[PDB]
């Protein structure tokens, strides 16, 4: 019956499989995709979270980072009352609904906990706060805190780890202003696209991309993004699990900041899975 | 000019000189690294490309792996810059190499890009992923590959010889094996490979850190806005059957 | 005639009063700070139901209420039972002393529930800074026991027909004998409201007598008219009424009145809204 | 002089002149409002003080209800200011009245103070509660009372007639009833009494607020650093019986 099944799928034309693809999702959601790597015991011996803290990471150099507004892009694909064509000034009613779709497959009590931490209890009805709040929920749950977990665990088992936050909005960006620096919009700069004369980037963005291309290939060359010996600029300190240092990739020079959304990921990485496994 | 004819283990290739404000790099686009994963090979792990006679036209990008195409905002740039820019085909296991124009006389480190788009979309031939500027401004070797997305690369019925799952990752691994065997032909150093990727590509890089058979194929890792341990990049064997068997039912199978 | 309850009380009435006192603290269910053995009972007589239930369901039109807290409610209690605390040093507690202090400050609460307290109250950038942890525990106890109970009551009276005024008292008496780290501790506004600075023998500062004369006036005024403000002094800084939406209060200190919003709004959502839900579903 | 002799409903009183920097104040300290809750009346609701012959000496605070005396920091002002400054006695249900010296010719609003102390301690006689400055400053009548604390005020075997709980609160209500009937003899206005109290005094104010028989005895309420809904200010029935039974065990009562 198992081989009987796949044989029938192999006779279906490719586009019909693509048509029904999003239907197999369990519970309506955002930032969730039907067909992803499976923890089979072959390619992945165990869940990634298990593999991550009993791993072979000493001697490995890792460069990790996030954009300033990780969540915005995904809200227009499922969150109630969102669009690139208005301000997305949602109601509290819409905010609540969006939590259950931003954090799907989670108990009623767990969702109360998300609302507890991301609501502003002086201004629980304010649409602009609710908008950026739901952005942070989706951004922290899916990107920032999983990255922050990975960094410190690698660091703790002997990886040399460097961490950035990319917070520059391309003047070319077609997405509306309330999305900030959306998911995926550091790429153009890492690849030097500003250098293309066909494109309309600033002169001052051209120097930015050259500085990022320098960091990335300094890393590929040497495992250290830092300009070797160069003391004119601030140093980019490696991320440790104690001091938790990262840099801002900005049109300004390197600002070295401590703590990679610490209070949020305490909830996402430690308290929430306790709540989940006790209710 | 003569640096546009190069020979990998599979056979001969013909490339293109590409233009940059700083000056040219020379690129090889659409190199076959797998036998086309189709017909009975749909859902199966990739096989390595059988060798070829003649010279392979490695001058344009090859097809994009079959995928959903975003229709939310039609014509909108921010939406469309991620949509495929080549015809869709299941015949899509092709990779590309950019190398500095006067080919490096000494072995130079290799950057390997893995694109994202939540494991249901993406292609190595998008304009944002263009390697000419990084290779000209920094004189590294850049490789990017295509890998199967959606059901074509990740439908799994765990336990069956017929949809073992993760075959889109096995596609990436096959490509990394390719660079171990052949990046020397372009001036690259097989002992200095750095993976980088964004979104699901960052998740993929992460998984290669955690799968022993991939650890011999690179030495460093950059992960941009993604991680293997997040809540969306993995599913359990039981969920995978649930989602696989529902597609099959939604489609008339049994 | 005996029954058994009547037996019990008849015997207790034969003991000298001192005998009963010397065993009072010994009947508490566990180790704890800011817990007392013999308090009002929800018996259905005096209190027809729990005070919380009465508030939620009560109608308070025609009532004026004046409520407030001091800056550091919790600090006084820590020295009576929390590990590492003393009036006589800096009380720079360790993290393990802090975690143990949370089980004493929040007694009768599950492991998961105290995780949630540690989640809210530690600085996961500096999980071990002793000064930071001292203030954190001071906030855990003072929030849980005073401020969020007050803020819950005040929002509900206001929303259900009362007319409420709220303050935070945040002046530290120049004569205060407790150490600096306790700040403005529990009970140290009373001196000023009874105008004790006016007493020539107590050695208060001249500006402090003015402050007390001011504060007595707010209190008298409220008694007189249910409104602390002066009716014929419009241009004096108005004390607006606390409401559940805008959550306005004033700061009472040596500077002229200042309006603030939100009585530790973020903390009190945990104590008054989430924590109860957590104890129920587990 | 003749301002210091006053007759209330149950007999004559002689008060004292208190001096302040602003001027003098008439004070009547230690007025009995209940028959001593002693012997068989221990743990029972208070009974109104019956009338007396002669003039009661109302010139200094009466006794402090029996309580635990704190000894963490002996002799230290920050703790001693809350400790008893009179002898302990179960005979303690007395209240105090301060009134402006020239006894107000028109009815003055009246403030009634309920001391705090965790429901286990406190006394109306503490120096920090001296009403003389508030009266002289704002020309208002101020009343404060003692109420049984600890086991004597709040031990409860719920459902029994012999130890019914909350009699400390009932002491407070009796004193409010006394104000309603007698404050007008000092110049006070029974139709404008404001309750105020700190900590457990504040929780007490909250409870009169939520107890219909008290709610005709005051017009407005002030709560300082306490609320009836706090985790420490009430106890369940089962828990109160559990603590009353343990006290009796520790003390030898079968
Ligand atoms: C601040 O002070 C507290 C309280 O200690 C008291 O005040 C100090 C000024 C000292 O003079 C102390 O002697 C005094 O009691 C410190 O906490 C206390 O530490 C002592 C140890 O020095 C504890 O005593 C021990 O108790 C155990 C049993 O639990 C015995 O086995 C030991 O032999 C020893 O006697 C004491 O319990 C503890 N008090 C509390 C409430 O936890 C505190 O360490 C100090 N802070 C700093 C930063 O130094
Ligand atoms: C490059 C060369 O000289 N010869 C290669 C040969 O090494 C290679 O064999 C594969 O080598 C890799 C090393 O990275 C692994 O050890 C392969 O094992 C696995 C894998 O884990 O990748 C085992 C796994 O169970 C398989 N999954 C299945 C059967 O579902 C995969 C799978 O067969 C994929 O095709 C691998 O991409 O392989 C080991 O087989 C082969 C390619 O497989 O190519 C030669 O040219
Ligand atoms: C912001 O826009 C969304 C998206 O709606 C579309 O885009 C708008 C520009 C407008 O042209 C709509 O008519 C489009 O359908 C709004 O979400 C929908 O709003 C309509 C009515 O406003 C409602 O009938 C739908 O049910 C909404 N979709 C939901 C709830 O999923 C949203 O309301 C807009 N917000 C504001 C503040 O205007
Ligand atoms: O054999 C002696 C027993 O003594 C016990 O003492 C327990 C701790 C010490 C007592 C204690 C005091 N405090 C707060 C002190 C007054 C502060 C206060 C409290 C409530 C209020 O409303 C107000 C308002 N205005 O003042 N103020 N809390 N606890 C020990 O367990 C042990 O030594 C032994 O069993
Ligand atoms: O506030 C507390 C509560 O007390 C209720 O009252 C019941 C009082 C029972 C006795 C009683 C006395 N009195 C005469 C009042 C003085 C009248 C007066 C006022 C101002 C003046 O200037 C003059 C001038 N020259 O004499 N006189 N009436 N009854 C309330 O009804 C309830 O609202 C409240 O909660
Ligand atoms: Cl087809
Ligand atoms: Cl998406
Ligand atoms: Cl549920
Ligand atoms: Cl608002
Ligand atoms: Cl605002
Ligand atoms: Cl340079
Ligand atoms: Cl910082
Ligand atoms: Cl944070
Ligand atoms: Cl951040
Ligand atoms: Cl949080
Ligand atoms: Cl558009
Ligand atoms: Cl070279
Ligand atoms: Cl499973
Ligand atoms: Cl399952
Ligand atoms: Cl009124
Ligand atoms: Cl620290
Ligand atoms: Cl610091
Ligand atoms: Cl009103
Ligand atoms: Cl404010
Ligand atoms: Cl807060
Ligand atoms: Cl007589
Ligand atoms: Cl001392
Ligand atoms: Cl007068
Ligand atoms: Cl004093
Ligand atoms: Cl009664
Ligand atoms: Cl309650
Ligand atoms: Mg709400
Ligand atoms: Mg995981
Ligand atoms: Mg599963
Ligand atoms: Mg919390
Ligand atoms: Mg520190």
């Amino acid at each position: 019956n198992d081989t009987e099944l796949v044989a029938c799928l192999r006779t279906r034309p490719a586009q019909v499989l693509v048509n029904h693809e999003w239907h197999v999702l369990p519970q309506e959601s955002v930032f969730r995709f039907s067909f992803v790597p499976v923890v089979d015991g072959d390619f992945l011996s165990d869940t990634p979270e298990a593999l991550i803290n009993a791993g072979d990471f000493h001697g490995l150099q890792v460069l990790v980072g996030v954009v300033k507004d990780e969540g915005s892009y995904f809200l227009v694909y499922g969150a109630p009352g969102f669009s690139k064509d208005n301000e997305s000034l949602i109601s509290r009613a819409e905010f609540l609904a969006g939590v259950r779709v931003g954090v799907p497959q989670v108990s009623d009590l767990a969702a109360e906990a998300v609302v507890l931490h991301y609501t502003d209890w002086l201004h629980p009805e304010d649409p602009a706060r609710l908008r950026e709040a739901l952005s942070d929920v989706v951004g922290d749950h899916n990107v920032v805190c999983p990255v922050a977990q990975l960094a410190g665990r690698l660091a703790a088992q002997g990886a040399r780890v460097y961490a950035y936050v990319f917070e520059h909005r391309a003047s070319t960006l077609s997405w509306p202003l309330w999305m900030g620096v959306p998911h995926g919009y550091e790429i153009e700069f890492i690849f030097g696209i500003p250098l293309d004369p066909s494109r309309n980037y600033t002169a001052e963005e051209k120097i930015f991309a050259q500085r990022l291309m320098r960091y990335w290939a300094n890393f590929a060359r040497t495992g250290d993004p830092n300009e070797p010996r160069d003391p004119k600029a601030p140093q980019w300190p490696p991320y440790t699990a104690g001091a938790q240092q990262y840099v801002s990739l900005d049109l300004r020079p390197l600002e070295v900041r401590r703590g990679l959304r610490a209070q949020a990921c305490a909830f996402w990485n430690r308290f929430l899975p306790k709540l989940l496994s006790a209710t | 000019d003569a640096e546009l004819l190069v020979t990998v283990r599979g056979g001969r290739l013909r490339g293109i000189r590409l233009k940059t404000p700083g000056g040219p790099v020379s690129a090889f686009l659409g190199i076959p690294f797998a036998e086309p994963p189709m017909g009975p090979r749909r859902f199966l792990p990739p096989e390595p490309k059988q060798p070829w006679s003649g010279v392979v036209d490695a001058t344009t990008f090859q097809s994009v792996c079959y995928q959903y195409v975003d229709t939310l905002y039609p014509g909108f740039e921010g939406t469309e810059m991620w949509n495929p820019n080549r015809e869709l085909s299941e015949d899509c296991l092709y990779l590309n190499v950019w190398t500095p124009y006067p080919r490096p006389t000494s072995p130079t480190p290799v950057l390997v890009w893995i694109y994202g788009g939540g494991f249901y979309s993406g292609a190595s031939s998008l304009d944002v992923y263009d390697g000419r500027f990084l290779v000209q401004a920094e004189r590294t070797v850049l490789v990017s590959m295509n890998y199967r997305v959606g059901a074509f690369g990740f439908l799994a019925l765990p336990g069956s010889r017929e949809a073992p799952g993760n075959v889109g990752l096995l596609d990436q691994r096959l490509a990394l094996q390719w660079v171990q065997e052949n990046v020397a032909a372009f001036g690259g150093d097989p002992t200095s490979v750095t993976l980088f990727g964004e979104s699901a590509g960052a998740a993929s890089v992460g998984m290669h850190l955690l799968s022993p058979p991939s650890r011999g194929l690179f030495h460093r890792a950059v992960l941009q806005s993604g991680a293997p341990n997040g809540p969306w990049a993995t599913v359990g064997m039981g969920e995978a059957r649930r989602r696989a068997t529902q597609l099959a039912h939604l489609v008339g199978c049994p």
